[PDB]
């Protein structure tokens, strides 16, 4: 716990057009005025290589809110899965110019994934 | 156990509300704690002054929004305490008058409605109406009931306003 | 989040008038499941079989 | 409907809004029961009080006026009338307690005795009770002279009739 | 039948403006009275049959 | 005052809420896999869909019966209010009634009906006295050894003289032999005073 | 609008207004003689 | 299969209770109006009825 989310974390629960009405939907949302971990990982920067930095794995119970203030190209994708070691499928959303690679292929990961 | 009740003195004035734990003796709720004869009120304080009942709470307890603006609890006052000077040889004869015109709102009729015992029950279906007629006779009495309701609503307006034969100008 | 928001959800409106409005029902949650049982005296004579 | 069950509440919401309309109906019933007591007893703005002396031309009102020699401050007739008449459901107390109803009844009685009917159509006009009875007698056809001649007999009959009310209500 | 939305009614030219991520819309009582055909971008009102 | 027409807003919002509830109750499973009839008839077979449609029709008929019962309960109070309004229209507008609090708070003088949406408004004209004064009263007088009771009035005294005024308006008039009548002698009335009449 | 048919009242607002105006005229110009 | 029938029976019982309460509150309101009319006519004046 490092910061708080005042009124952020609301999305469209469905594709139903509603005009000047009030609707209640029981779905997975983000509670207002809650704790949002402000993880900062800037240990290695400027150089290349360094296939071993310091960051842990994050759990995914039912849903996460991912906000980021990256300037130009810091955030370039995510990595999902449950075992992450050649046993279950994963989900790479690696970002890139003009195209974003998406794949649900199953393979082995490393303890510190990064794009070089 | 019991039921909670939030006392909100309007949103256009302030966002300071108070909760009422009906039945709780203020010893089970996990900020002026006060125990009333109708529950546990958390959010208001009991003032000695007795004002007019603005927000009803229960068992004589009433709430309002009066001054630091906050919610205060108080026993409602039934009115002023007038003392008529009764005497065996004293009478009060009025000398002036004041013609006052009051108003009284009384409804006469309501919205006349009529439902369908086939379209509302069976939505654009064909085999649904086949089994609808075999599930009983609960489709002809409701239409007659609604027709009687409409006739009653019309007779009310006919007997309330149309009480004279000549239309005077 | 707060009782005012619960009142807003109950009335299904962002503007709540002046008055008392019920929102939910209070209930203390029970915990220790007491599995009380009587003595255990009439044990089966398994010592005379083995 | 769901007694300490977690799987029952998930299915209770599948039947629609059959739980909110009944709660609204009960709230409306409570508001109606409160408005009835508000419109039946609270019909006057001024809470009149009886004078210290209780000599209203020879009429004994000790059976209907509230008795201050008790922690309840209620009439003995009201005392006789009051001393004779949980798995998810609650009993909401009325908005007006018995003390407020007793005060309203005492104020109405004081206004009827000291003013008659003037306190119900404007300001309270003081008037002696023997003169109030003379005006109330002229409304049925009987002249007021009969009252000024048999006030003693009328007061005795009124006292004898009021005294038997408690006996009739108790027996 | 607009991708599962089966029903009866009259498809009339509406005047609404749907956001570019929605297809259909419901009224105050959760009744489908508007849908966008996923063939050519155009609003369509669904008024009930006579 | 926006709450002056609250009684008229109570017979209209209730009907709208009842209609909205009756419409919303259709999207509620009464023991079926879904609410749409076509989906149940397509995703299942008739001999199995007959187990769910017989419960859906039961739930819908029960909801309609509840709606009709609530409408009848409301129409009872509507009829009571309409009868009360007709009685008031006939007793206050078509004439002068002496019933207290019926044709407004005070002495009923006039009443003018005003049309209202699903209702009626009565403008009761009441007579409220004001500016009362304290006077000394007496049961009767005894001029020639005989009592004199007021015919239509009340014996008042400003401190020196004894006059006779009305029961609802102070109109000082001399005590004559036309507004008083003799009844008995001056030995039974308690509180009688001595005064002289003007024949 | 899925089976609900709201029926209009028999006496419209114009007829109620005319009735109220006639009652007002009878109360002002005749008093209580037009009701008996 | 059993809980959906138990909840239905309980909801029907609660609806019957609410209907009986409304039917009783109708007569309660009628009696309260009659009592208020009597309080306003016999106490606040001399009614000739």
């Amino acid at each position: 716990s490092y910061t708080n989310s005042f009124t952020r974390g609301v999305y469209y629960p469905d594709k139903v057009f509603r005009s000047s009405v009030l609707h209640s939907t029981q779905d997975l949302f983000l509670p207002f005025f809650s704790n949002v971990t402000w993880f900062h990982a800037i240990h290695v920067s400027g150089t290349n290589g360094t296939k071993r930095f310091d960051n842990p794995v994050l759990p995914f119970n039912d849903g996460v809110y991912f906000a980021s203030t990256e300037k130009s190209n810091i955030i370039r994708g995510w990595i999902f899965g449950t075992t992450l070691d050649s046993k279950t499928q994963s989900l790479l959303i690696v970002n890139n110019a003009t195209n974003v690679v998406i794949k649900v292929c199953e393979f082995q990961f490393c303890n510190d994934p990064f794009l070089d | 156990f019991g039921g909670v009740s939030v006392i909100t003195p309007g949103t256009n004035t302030s966002n300071q509300v108070a909760v009422l734990y009906q039945g709780v003796n203020c010893t089970e709720v996990p900020s002026n704690v006060f125990q009333t004869r109708a529950g546990c009120l958390i959010g208001a304080e009991y003032v000695n002054n007795s004002y007019e009942c603005d927000i009803p709470i229960g068992a004589g307890i009433c709430a309002s929004y009066q001054t630091s603006q906050s919610i205060i609890a108080y026993t409602m006052s039934l009115g002023a305490e007038n003392s008529v000077a009764y005497s065996n040889n004293s009478i009060a004869i009025p000398t002036n008058f004041t013609i006052s015109v009051t108003t009284e709102i009384l409804p006469v009729s309501m919205t006349k409605t009529s439902v369908d015992c086939t379209m509302y029950i069976c939505g654009d279906s064909t085999e649904c109406s086949n089994l609808l007629l075999q599930y009983g006779s609960f489709c002809t009495q409701l239409k007659r009931a609604l027709t009687g309701i409409a006739v009653e609503q019309d007779k009310n307006t006919q007997e309330v306003f149309a009480q004279v034969k000549q239309i005077y100008k | 989040l707060d009782p005012l928001s619960e009142t807003k959800c109950t009335l299904k409106s962002f503007t709540v008038e002046k008055g008392i409005y019920q929102t939910s029902n209070f209930r203390v949650q029970p915990t220790e499941s007491i599995v009380r049982f009587p003595n255990i005296t009439n044990l089966c004579p398994f010592h005379e079989v083995f | 409907i769901c007694g300490d069950s977690t799987e029952c509440s998930n299915l209770l919401l599948q039947y629609g809004s059959f739980c909110t309309q009944l709660k609204r109906a009960l709230t409306g019933i409570a508001v109606e029961q409160d408005k009835n007591t508000q419109e039946v007893f609270a019909q006057v703005k001024q809470i009149y009080k009886t004078p210290p002396i209780k000599y209203f031309g020879g009429f004994n009102f000790s059976q209907i006026l509230p008795d201050p020699s008790k922690p309840s401050k209620r009439s003995p007739i009201e005392d006789l009338l009051f001393n004779k008449v949980f798995n998810g459901l609650t009993v909401l107390p009325p908005l007006l307690t018995d003390e407020m109803i007793a005060q309203y009844t005492s104020a109405l009685l004081a206004g009827t005795i000291t003013s008659g009917w003037t306190f119900g159509a404007g300001p309270a006009l003081q008037i002696p009770f023997p003169m109030q009875m003379a005006y109330r007698f002229n409304g049925i056809g009987v002249t007021q002279n009969v009252l000024y001649e048999n006030q003693k007999l009328i007061a005795n009959q009124f006292n004898s009739a009021i005294g038997k009310i408690q006996d009739s209500l108790s027996s | 039948n607009f991708n599962g939305l089966t029903g009866t009614g009259v498809l009339t030219e509406s005047n609404k403006k749907f956001l570019p991520f929605q297809q259909f819309g419901r009224d105050i009582a959760d009744t489908t009275d508007a849908v966008r055909d996923p063939q050519t971008l155009e609003i369509l009102d669904i008024t009930p049959c006579s | 005052t926006p709450s002056a027409l609250g009684k008229l807003q109570d017979v209209v919002n209730h009907n709208a809420q009842a209609l909205n509830t009756l419409v919303k109750q259709l999207s509620s499973k009464f023991g079926a896999i879904s609410s749409v009839l076509n989906d149940i008839l397509s995703r299942l077979d008739p001999p199995e869909a007959e187990v769910q449609i017989d419960r859906l029709i039961t739930g819908r008929l029960q909801s309609l019966q509840t709606y009709v019962t609530q409408q009848l309960i409301r129409a009872a109070e509507i009829r009571a209010s309409a009868n009360l309004a007709a009685t008031k229209m006939s007793e206050c507008v078509l004439g002068q009634s002496k019933r207290v609090d019926f044709c407004g708070k005070g002495y009923h003088l006039m009443s003018f009906p005003q049309s209202a949406p699903h209702g009626v408004v009565f403008l009761h004209v009441t007579y409220v006295p004001a500016q009362e004064k304290n006077f000394t009263t007496a049961p009767a007088i005894c001029h020639d050894g005989k009592a004199h009771f007021p015919r239509e009035g009340v014996f008042v005294s400003n401190g020196t003289h004894w006059f006779v005024t009305q029961r609802n308006f102070y109109e000082p008039q001399i005590i004559t032999t036309d507004n008083t009548f003799v009844s008995g002698n001056c030995d039974v009335v308690i509180g009688i005073v001595n005064n002289t009449v003007y024949d």
